[PDB]
């Protein structure tokens, strides 16, 4: 998944060594990024209006 | 991408296998092998080096 991801920052013209030399940064602001959502649809119902 | 066929490390066009052996051409350098989770230990070929050592 670390290299598909560096497919993924590869695709949008980021090169790829921008994923590898921060990934701990990448992943840990992606699994901050899917806390949010929970507390989102958790708090606001209107989220599904 | 990169891939071992068990014995020796080749970079290949990623929607078809075709390995190339690895060299500054097919490569790009950045940084140091530090920071970065899984990379591995390899040669990587010079192609001046024998134009260099004539």
């Amino acid at each position: 998944f670390a290299m598909q991801m560096a497919y993924r920052f590869n695709g949008i013209g980021v090169t790829q060594n921008v994923l590898y030399e921060n990934q701990k940064l990448i992943a840990n602001q992606f699994n901050s990024a899917i806390g949010k959502i929970q507390d989102s649809l958790s708090s606001t119902a209107s989220a599904l209006g | 991408v990169f891939v071992s066929n068990g014995t020796h490390w080749f970079v290949t066009q990623r929607n078809f296998y075709e390995p190339q052996i690895i060299t500054t051409d097919n490569t790009f350098v950045s940084g140091n092998c530090d920071v970065v989770i899984g990379i591995v230990n390899n040669t990587v070929y010079d192609p001046l080096q024998p134009e260099l050592d004539s």
